[PDB]
DNA sequence: CCCTGGAGAATCCCGGTGCCGAGGCCGCTCAATTGGTCGTAGACAGCTCTAGCACCGCTTAAACGCACGTACGCGCTGTCCCCCGCGTTTTAACCGCCAAGGGGATTACTCCCTAGTCTCCAGGCACGTGTCAGATATATACATCCTGTGCA
DNA sequence: GCACAGGATGTATATATCTGACACGTGCCTGGAGACTAGGGAGTAATCCCCTTGGCGGTTAAAACGCGGGGGACAGCGCGTACGTGCGTTTAAGCGGTGCTAGAGCTGTCTACGACCAATTGAGCGGCCTCGGCACCGGGATTCTCCAGGGC
């Protein structure tokens, strides 16, 4: 037993499941997916902390969050993405 | 009851700048359909570049565009700008 | 205990009462050693008191020494026919054209010393600065006074940057905001004496002051002529397109960068607004005059004058609203006369004249508030209408005096329109308190 | 005593770790201090991204009579789609191939 | 009878000029003017600093001229002496644009 | 004897790898100049065989993209035949 | 070891460029990606064993040839 | 007692501020630790790199005939230098100008 | 007062009177000088940090910054660079 | 000078094999809970300098419209040789298998290098201030195009 | 049809002037250096075993070589067309002002709420096994395409 692995794959096969509720996926294609996954967190974390740093702040919030994703992310999958994301904080206030 | 407009803002590129454009470039001779093809390839790239300014002004909760904010955004469009800070 | 009467060097003309003792006073000031404003309204020959000073200055002190005199563009025609017509001894010479002509004339006249006197505007000053700090001039002369009445001016550093012996300001308004112009013309005069940034304890030491440094006489020593002129302040109330507009750009797609600009011009007319005016038709009948309160009184008071003496002029500080004041005369067919930036030369002058012709159809004259080069004899008018007031009270002053000419016969009714309820009352008062602390410190 | 444990992310209704999305941000050297919000939005606009992805890879998928995504799925998916292709304009999928494409000129007249 | 020359020399004269200095080529008014008539559609009520601007322009030209120096290579490579939207477009296309 | 015209068989291929997905050079002979490379920067170095696949998918991808690009110059250039002269001229306008 | 270049052949630049979508093929062509394929592999190999040698290893691994395409503008996704 | 102080920049020999890329270095969120030669190593790089800089430059500014270094003496020795052309690409120099350069098909002939 | 603004101009000045003793530099180019240098600062900070945090440690070390120079630099630049580091690093630890 | 008529390639449709994806079970370590605290950011107040909006005056360089002539882009044709499709022989890649050992990966231990704190002082930054380098103008000297004209 | 002379244009060169920005000097204050203590990160040693390398034999797909021919590349030619060059007219840019107000940056204070830190824990998630269904391989019959020959 080596050490441990974290990888989102649990959570990528739940989000296919809820997709395309009987359609599988392959190691390969889940590697491609992982992979994916964190490149688009370095890059939103990223312009998220050069944003904290151009303001002269100290902490990442949603408002960072939102406007790395405009940033980063194209037209409308910017807006889809903080409609989203801004349906999720708001639940999480809410039932918090 | 009176109006007048004057011409496109586009338009304030005029024939003589971009032929001085293209001389810096290195061009000798030009066909008449360059200037409105250089005229869309300025406006997108601007577009760009206001877009990504205006989201940082916004952000930092201000009203007024600053050099930095250009500075910025000419840095994630990776077109890294020395001379305005 | 000095010249009390006219000079032998002036030819043609017997100086009157007033520029003879405008001269005897400013003979002290050079005597004396001190430098003064000489604000003798608009007309009653400040040029010509000047011009004597000169000769003066020239002849019976054996002085030659240069002497310029700054001028608008517009006077410098006037200034070297005067010089040519009553002192034709001295020498005068005036710099103007472009690069080559100022050239050539730098090199010819300016250069080898003939000249003794330099007739110069603000723009030839500013491109030939360099060449003029050579010289150490005798006598600094500048029309219009009001021109360096701020400081951190481009033509108020150069001024001051050369170097002189004697200095004369000629002004007609010395104060027409506040203090600050003052202070800054008299520091410009006497560096020495005022250097600092700044009813007993005020009024009468302000006048005590200055009166050594001013001589101001009002046109009151003729007159024999001039009725009075009468103020009617006429109040108005915003239309249902005007009050919406009003409420909405309070409240906040068209841009409302100056909130204060958008709100005069929304006291003026809701069309000067993209999208206010009805549909693409563009038609023009009743729904311009129904849209503006001011407007609705223009048009209740026009044909009422019009019947009555007419000859009216209606200035504005708005080009647009001169466009749709257009259209309305056109609409109405009326004869509409317009003075506007824009004008070219030629225009202006053709206009005023075909409107003093001794018998015209010409009814309406229309001009910008500010646009008058301090001229436009229009004596023949009868009605000024101020459709919008300005911060500045002398402007208004001059648009009115544009008809209180030596030649009026008539006396003249000043209709200024004002909204109830809205900036254009703060504007009148601010114009108010600037016209206050003008009177009580200049005109007593 | 102690209530039951209740996953911020179920809190939020997301398929994606929160915790983990926390952790990651303060292990990352990215700022001082981490909001409460961030977690939970990058986490969001990572579901969001994920499932357009999935959707567009299953669809070409189907068009190909198999019941398994694989990486030329994935690439067909990827730069079939305007929006995701200048989103990864730079990357190359392992095993992706290139779309069909010939230009008309070399095609016979 | 009037002195003329040749169709290219000036050319040649105005190329050489333009690489030996390094002012802006762009009204300033004119592209302030277009700078905010863009802004307007991302953003009403928008205010700009003088700096900002002239970055923008700075930009704008050094962006143009490397295009028109790819164009002139394409046009080259066309055994052309004319540049042509043909050649501004198949730089932008293999530069990823 | 059956003979296809000077164009078809190459149309044919075309079609038939831009189908396919597989790598289109020989694995020991890219092992073999890989490690020849290699042995510039360091002596005695070993690689994973992930490490020599990647390298060769990257180097797949690079090539295909160039010969796009020199498609495109030699499609500009009213040619059908691709020359070292287009594949300068992509080097050139890429900015390599 | 030598002579290994001429290992990518004729037969393999086709099928590159057959992938790539060209029909005609210049002889000289296949040189030049010769030496178009060397300066690439130079690159990335150079970045990658100096990934190795910071970490230590004697070994070259996918994720330091994956950093090295990384850093190079080249993200490759499908190895870590 | 209390000896007196000595500046690590003097220290190292560097006309640099080894102490501010220290502070700096700890502020600006890369890691939560700092060696104490990395500061060092950073200031002496940073050094050589805006020697060579200006040393082209004042050869391009001596070519030109003058005393002062403007934008366009650093363009021109930003570009002719391959190392520098290579290490500043995609950067772009307000007022700098542009290499004189005209293509061989263009000249006269 | 006006707040306090930290540049390179004056180490700048030092370097310029070094390698050019009777030489001068406009504001202009002291801001492009000192752009550069916040730049290349900010490439080889990060290309530290990101090497720091691969083989999973959280100090920055001459290791890390010799490395990052080698990836960034090319070749000449990055082997004087090394030179020059070199020898600051051991005057530094030879008595202080 | 397109319409049949053969060949060759691709495609659909069945049937048998294998191996890998999806599920299920165990165990641990990492996130959730609760409590306590502090310090960062929001909020407020005062000052000062810049930006926007509607105007005016003036100067003058630059854009604009126009006409003429000339390189040049572009179509067209011919020639030739070069690349391509096909068949044959050689070659080494590929795959399965075995064997040995180097080095990656993990753990335990300890020390030493960095963070954090308190003093102290001096190096860098804002503010004045003078003067010299560079821009600009003006007048020659020289290098470049361009054309006409004489001549073999 | 060429080669050269001269004219005209532009460009480079010297010199004189002037100005405003660069370089220097001063005060002071805020950040860097000096000395010291605690604590955890990383260096070092040792062990395990995975993975990498080396070697071999047999298949067979793939590469190399040669051949015969048609299609593409390239050089040459001719034309009529769109662009360069110069000139006279018009426009608007650029500079200098008025008159007012809000925005933003800074300095300085207050204060409170949200994020960090620590101890406990229990459920989520990763690793290992296992099995059955989809993907793959092979084989057969179809449909489509491309090329040639000629009666269209
Ligand atoms: N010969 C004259 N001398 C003095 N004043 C005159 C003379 N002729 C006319 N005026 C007055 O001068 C006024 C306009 O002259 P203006 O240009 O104002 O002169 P100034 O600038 O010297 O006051 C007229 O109203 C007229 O009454």
């Amino acid at each position: 037993r080596k050490t441990r692995k974290e990888s989102y794959a649990i959570y990528v096969y739940k989000v296919l499941k809820q997709v395309h509720p009987d359609t599988g996926i392959s190691s390969k294609a889940m590697s491609i997916m992982n992979s994916f996954v964190n490149d688009v967190f370095e890059r939103i974390a990223g312009e998220a902390s050069r944003l904290a740093h151009y303001n002269k702040r100290s902490t990442i919030t949603s408002r960072e969050i939102q406007t790395a994703v405009r940033l980063l992310l194209p037209g409308e999958l910017a807006k889809h993405a903080v409609s989203e994301g801004t349906k999720a904080v708001t639940k999480y206030t809410s039932a918090k | 009851r009176h109006r007048k407009v004057l011409r496109d803002n586009i338009q304030g590129i005029t024939k003589p700048a971009i032929r001085r454009l293209a001389r810096r470039g290195g061009v000798k001779r030009i066909s008449g359909l360059i200037y409105e093809e250089t005229r869309g390839v300025l406006k997108v790239f601007l577009e760009n570049v206001i877009r990504d300014a205006v989201t940082y002004t916004e952000h930092a909760k201000r009203k007024t565009v600053t050099a930095m904010d250009v500075v910025y955004a000419l840095k994630r469009q990776g077109r890294t700008l020395y001379g305005f800070g | 205990t000095r010249f009390e009467d006219s000079p032998s060097y002036v030819k043609w003309g017997k100086l009157r009462d007033y520029q003879v003792r405008g001269l005897n006073w400013l003979i002290s000031l050079y005597e004396n050693g001190i430098n003064g404003i000489l604000a003798d309204e608009m007309g009653l020959g400040k040029t010509l008191q000047t011009i004597s000073l000169l000769g003066y200055m020239k002849h019976y002190r054996n002085i030659p020494g240069p002497h310029m005199v700054l001028v608008p563009k517009s006077t410098l025609h006037n200034w070297m026919s005067e010089f040519k017509r009553w002192v034709p001894t001295l020498r005068s010479v005036c710099l103007i054209g472009d690069k080559e002509q100022r050239a050539a004339f730098v090199r010819d006249v300016l250069l080898p010393g003939e000249w003794d006197v330099c007739v110069t505007s603000y723009e030839m000053l500013i491109k030939e600065k360099s060449v003029f700090k050579k010289f150490n001039w005798r006598y600094l002369v500048i029309d219009e006074a009001h021109r360096i009445k701020n400081e951190k001016s481009k033509l108020s550093e150069i001024v001051r940057e050369f170097k002189t012996t004697n200095r004369l300001l000629l002004t007609g308004t010395p104060l027409q905001n506040n203090l600050h112009e003052l202070w800054s013309l008299l520091n410009f005069l006497l560096p020495d004496v005022f250097n600092s940034a700044d009813d007993q304890k005020l009024v009468e030491r302000l006048h005590m002051v200055l009166r050594p440094f001013l001589l101001r006489r009002i046109k009151a020593d003729v007159e024999k002529s001039l009725p009075p002129k009468k103020e009617v302040k006429i109040y108005v109330g915003l239309s249902k397109m005007q009050r919406e507009w009003y409420t909405r750009i309070l409240m906040k797609k068209m841009r409302l960068l100056n909130i204060l600009m958008q709100l005069r011009k929304c006291c003026n007319h809701p069309y000067l607004f993209d999208g206010a005016e009805p549909g693409p038709p563009y038609t023009t009948d009743m729904h311009l005059v129904t849209n503006s309160g001011k407007m609705v009184v223009l048009d209740k008071l026009l044909p009422k004058l019009k019947e009555q003496g007419s000859r009216v002029l209606i200035f504005s500080q708005m080009t647009r609203v001169l466009d749709i004041l257009e259209d309305y005369c056109m609409w109405r067919n009326y004869e509409y006369c317009r003075l506007d930036g824009q004008t070219p030369h030629d225009e202006r002058q053709d206009s005023i004249n075909a409107y003093n012709e001794p018998n015209s159809t010409k009814f309406v004259f229309m001009l910008s508030t500010r646009a008058g080069g301090l001229g436009i004899n229009l004596a023949t008018a009868d009605v000024v209408i101020l459709y919008d007031s300005d911060w500045n009270p002398q402007v208004d002053l001059q648009a009115m005096d544009r008809a209180h000419r030596i030649g009026q016969t008539k006396t003249v009714r000043v209709f200024r329109f004002i909204t109830d309820n809205t900036v254009e009352e703060r504007i009148v008062e601010r114009a108010e308190m600037k016209l206050r602390l003008d009177s009580i410190v200049i005109q007593q | 005593t102690r209530a039951k444990a209740k996953t911020r992310s179920s809190r939020a209704g997301l398929q994606f770790p929160v915790g983990r999305v926390h952790r990651l941000l303060r292990k990352g050297n990215y700022a001082e201090r981490v909001g409460a919000g961030a977690p939970v939005y990058l986490a969001a606009v990572l579901e969001y991204l994920t499932a357009e992805i999935l959707e567009l890879a299953g669809n070409a998928a189907r068009d190909n009579k198999k019941t398994r995504i694989i990486p030329r799925h994935l690439q067909l998916a990827v730069r079939n789609d305007e929006e995701l292709n200048k989103l990864l304009g730079r990357v190359t999928i392992a095993q992706g191939g290139v779309l069909p494409n010939i230009q008309s000129v070399l095609l016979p007249k | 009878k009037p002195h003329r020359y040749r169709p290219g020399t000036v050319a040649l004269r105005e190329i050489r000029r333009y690489q030996k200095s390094t002012e802006l080529l762009i009204r300033k008014l004119p592209f302030q003017r277009l700078v905010r008539e863009i802004a307007q559609d991302f953003k009403t009520d928008l205010r700009f600093q003088s700096s900002a601007v002239m970055a923008l322009q700075e930009a704008s030209e050094a962006y143009l001229v490397g295009l028109f120096e790819d164009t002139n290579l394409c046009a080259i490579h066309a055994k052309r002496v004319t540049i042509m939207p043909k050649d501004i477009q198949l730089a932008r296309r293999i530069r990823g644009e």
